[PDB]
RNA sequence: AACAUAAUUAAUUUCUAGACAUCCGUUUAUGAGAGGAGAUAAGUCGUGUAAGCAUACUGGAAAGUGUGCUUGGAAU
RNA sequence: AAAGGUUUGGUCCUGGCCUUAUAAUUAAUUAGAGGUAAAAUUACACAUGCAAACCUCCAUAGACCGGUGUAAAAUCCCUUAAACAUUUACUUAAAAUUUAAGGAGAGGGUAUCAAGCACAUUAAAAUAGCUUAAGACACCUUGCCUAGCCACACCCCCACGGGACUCAGCAGUGAUAAAUAUUAAGCAAUAAACGAAAGUUUGACUAAGUUAUACCUCUUAGGGUUGGUAAAUUUCGUGCCAGCCACCGCGGUCAUACGAU
């Protein structure tokens, strides 16, 4: 198609099959479809564990510097992904989930306490 | 380096065109030779016809 | 049997084998040869066997060849420069011709050679993608990652299918 | 002095008309490789061509310089050079008046004339 | 090719419809018209978001405010309810040209000009003024600019230079190491270059969209 | 058709309105009427002046005859 | 093509047709489940629901994604130039994305379409030229260039205007056709839009449903054929009839060729 406004974007396209994902990292222009026409592959997201229990993502460092010296926006994907690997700093919103499920964590560890205080009573009952 | 083979290629040029002078001289030697027999037929049938 | 003389000629092979890649300012390259002599046997061998082969690995220069306009043969290059590099081709063997225009207005091999590694820059093994761009399509077919469901059936608990199927029973 | 965007900035072809003022009609030639026969044909293409000093006759060889603007819709170049003259050719190699495969003045000799 | 003809009627409509959106040019009034009851404007049917309807029945508009003023208050300062709450520093407009909506039957509607003072911080050329038809402006009294206007500023605690990512780092210094230069130094980033403003700083009005004149 | 208002912040208005009403001509088909070439297959009375080609006339219409040409007939 | 069958009284030559291989759609007969991929008669008419929002007002987006193959020999490749309804840096330079003018070369059919009729140059405004059997002009047909691209968006090439007034978005319906997927679930993943942001929205998409159309893994066995080509027939009936064949052919009482077995 001939698009008119839009920009470069880093961004993950969606490969595989069914409950098998893959992702190709790709320099594209936002306006094009998720596994359209793309500019150039940085590199690939293989999400699933393999063998080894290992998580495995490529990612080419010299073209990923040269798209955003040129002004490839990152989808928020790709932003999490990069400060993973440490070549960005963690995304704000990755430290904040974290948080949230260290708080979501310590509840559910005090009502277990509670619940064995409440069985514990029923011991004493007996 | 276009320059020292541009050059290259006039000298070569020019190392061509000496011999064909000297083959074109020789050649015109012997042709004025035949041509001088030749005539002298000429002279000798042309005098003979008349 | 091939029709015409020397049907070797009209394969890819032969044409293939010239070595002559001229230079960008190479624009032009005229041919005149005569059709009878002695002295010119090499300028018709070269329009015969090599002309071929040059316009074959430069098919943007405008090769034209005129016949029997001048006592002896020659060739004249017209580079984009302006300039005009005459060329005297009698009593000059086929070989030694395209030996001379080699050495004049082509290509060193060094230079050919980081065009071809230049040209392939964007090809990465590691990409995936089509067999046509790519040598492996999806990441399934690298071992050691999990195998492409419709090879493999892929266990209950990683489908969709069945997930679903617990959130309901929760 | 920015060069013309055709890709031919340097032609050479044969005046096959010059009925026109100040344009003579050239015929270009090149090499075209037939895919099935992997045999060389020849292509020609026509090329008007600013003859400014109407100094080109029909069958002589000339050199068209592409020009910076097109100057019609047709005449995208002009005439640099006369390579060969219709009859009037001049050995390049040695310099001397020729009638074919054939001197008119000798290369011996020196008339300068 | 030469079978593509000319489309003369896509020629004269481009022109027309052009031509009759200049003719039929919408005003502030129109555009920016409200209906209080509902909250929503007439001209589009756009129902403004709930975040917005407190102020919109507790504030006023620039052009409200200066429409009661000699001269349009020319010279005057303004500051927004907005930045009232979110900035304890001065942030004002000193307003230099007004261009009021003559249609407006109260000339509640218009345009703004004026040097923009955020966070105490004083830019030096007028601009004109966004968000004008906001209901966040407010008036500064004329016995008041001074204590208003009195900033003094505090020595900036924001670093000017921070480490480079983990990874990002070691490349750096593995690539020292193997051109031969040899030095402990860390490697560190410069943000004084690249600072970014707040998010509510006011933006570039001239380079603003206006809202089409189609009703819906 | 495209002016003028304004001007001690500066802007406003203008930035037109007529006229396509529709061709000449152009292609596809319905197809009265009349043939042509086939299919089904038994009828019909005929059929040694060497054959054929071109052409003409005459044959209820295979043919006959004239004129030239050919052997793809025969001829010690 | 590693070929084969089929002109004859016979041989040889020439030459067409057909057989054997591979794939898609439909149909007959038949069929368990599971995983995956694909889903397709129709640019004919459409009931109903949904498919674009976001957000402290302004703006931004709804120009995309998705769909169809309408029109057009329509194109490919390449050059120059300038922009963008952009991005990111500087207050000036790197990109993505387009647009306009072009041309080394390549680019469907009909030549019973052989002439076109202003299709040229000069720049005092004259000259009489321009394309064309190396295929102009005319007509006909077709999406191609395939990580994708191009054109179309109810119809009048366009869309001021007009008309016969909108699903060629998802699902679904009528008619039509040899041709027959859910009027379904979720925004959890990725992509897009918006917002400074927590976040919101999306019939894009994801996970499902449906269907032997294909592949894979298994478990039941069904379908066709049996003169030659070409793997494989016993008895009986029929008697140039009933029927059969891709080609050659078979059937008039000992039919390995038809029907049953
Ligand atoms: S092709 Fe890779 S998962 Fe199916
Ligand atoms: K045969
Ligand atoms: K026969
Ligand atoms: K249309
Ligand atoms: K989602
Ligand atoms: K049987
Ligand atoms: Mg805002
Ligand atoms: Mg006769
Ligand atoms: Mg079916
Ligand atoms: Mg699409
Ligand atoms: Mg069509
Ligand atoms: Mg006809
Ligand atoms: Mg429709
Ligand atoms: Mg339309
Ligand atoms: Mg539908
Ligand atoms: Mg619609
Ligand atoms: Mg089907
Ligand atoms: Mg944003
Ligand atoms: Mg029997
Ligand atoms: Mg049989
Ligand atoms: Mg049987």
């Amino acid at each position: 198609k001939a698009y008119h406004g839009g920009h470069l974007t880093i961004r993950l396209a969606l490969g595989g099959c069914t409950n098998r994902p893959f992702y190709r990292i790709v320099a594209a222009h936002n306006k094009c479809p998720r596994d359209g026409r793309f500019v150039e592959q940085l590199g690939s997201y293989d999400p699933l564990p393999n063998s080894h229990g290992e998580k495995l993502v490529a990612l080419n460092l010299d073209r990923i510097r040269h798209w955003i010296g040129c002004g490839a926006h990152l989808s928020k994907p790709m932003e999490k992904l990069l400060g993973l690997s440490g070549f960005f700093p963690l995304h704000p919103m990755m430290i904040t989930n974290a948080e949230r499920l260290r708080r979501r964590r310590a509840r559910e560890v005090l009502l277990a306490s509670q619940k064995a205080e409440s069985e514990a009573k029923e011991t004493e009952a007996s | 380096e276009h320059r020292e083979l541009m050059a290259w290629n006039r000298d070569e040029n020019r190392r061509m065109q000496e011999l064909r002078i000297a083959r074109l001289q020789l050649e015109a030697q012997a042709q004025e030779v035949q041509k001088a027999e030749a005539q002298a037929q000429r002279a000798q049938e042309e005098q003979a016809w008349v | 049997p091939m029709k015409g003389r020397f049907p070797i000629r009209r394969t890819l092979q032969y044409l293939g084998r010239g070595d002559v890649v001229f230079k960008e300012s190479v624009k032009i390259m005229t041919v005149n040869y005569n059709t009878y002599g002695e002295l010119g046997e090499g300028a018709r061998k070269f329009v015969f066997f090599n002309i071929p082969q040059i316009q074959y690995k430069n098919p943007w220069v405008q090769i034209m060849m005129f016949k029997n306009m001048t006592p002896s043969p020659f060739l004249r290059f017209y580079l984009d420069s302006g300039e005009q590099v005459l060329v005297d081709v009698e009593t000059k063997s086929n070989k030694e011709i395209m030996e001379h225009i080699k050495k004049i207005l082509g290509k060193k091999e060094e230079t050919l050679r980081e065009e071809e590694l230049e040209k392939q820059q964007r090809f990465h093994p590691g990409n995936f993608g089509p067999r046509k761009y790519c040598l492996r399509e999806c990441m399934c077919e690298v071992e050691g990652q999990v195998p492409c469901p419709g090879l493999v059936p892929l266990p209950k608990e990683m489908t969709g299918k069945y997930k679903a199927a617990l959130k309901a029973s929760t | 002095i920015v060069r013309s965007s055709v890709h031919a900035k340097w032609v050479v072809g044969k005046v096959i008309g010059t009925a026109m003022i100040k344009t003579a009609k050239v015929r270009a030639t090149r090499l075209v490789l037939d895919p099935y026969l992997l045999k060389y044909f020849n292509k020609r293409k026509t090329y008007f061509a600013h003859d400014a000093l109407q100094q080109c006759s029909v069958g002589d060889i000339v050199l068209l310089r592409a020009l910076p603007v097109p100057r019609s819709k047709h005449v995208k170049h002009e005439l640099a050079e006369i390579i060969f003259k219709v009859g009037r050719v001049i050995d390049p190699v040695t310099g001397k008046p020729c009638a074919g495969t054939a001197y008119l003045e000798s290369p011996l000799s020196e008339p300068r004339e | 090719r030469k079978k593509v003809r000319p489309r003369l009627i896509a020629e004269l409509a481009r022109r027309v419809r052009a031509l009759r959106e200049q003719r039929n040019q919408p005003r502030d009034s129109q555009l920016y018209a409200l209906d209080y009851e509902t909250l929503t404007r007439p001209h589009s049917g756009r129902r403004l978001p709930v975040r917005a309807w407190a102020d919109v029945r507790r504030e006023s508009r620039l052009l409200q405010l200066l429409a009661r003023l000699p001269l349009f208050g020319l010279g005057r300062l303004v500051t927004r309810k907005s930045w009232l709450w979110q900035h304890d520093e001065p942030c004002y407009w000193r307003l230099t040209r007004v261009r009021p909506d003559y249609t407006a039957q109260n000339l509640d509607h218009g345009r703004a000009w004026g040097i923009l003072t955020f966070k105490g911080k004083s830019e030096d050329t007028a601009r004109e003024i966004e968000q004008v038809m906001y209901h966040d402006w407010r008036l500064v009294p004329k016995h008041e600019e001074e204590a208003f206007t009195a900033f003094t500023a505090k020595p900036e605690d924001r670093l000017n230079s921070v480490p480079y990512p983990p990874l990002l780092r070691a490349m750096i210094l593995a690539e020292r190491q193997k051109n031969g230069d040899t030095s402990v130094q860390e490697p560190l980033l410069n943000l004084e270059r690249t600072r970014m403003r707040p998010w509510d700083y006011p933006a570039k009005q001239e380079t603003k969209g206006r809202a089409k004149g189609t009703p819906v």
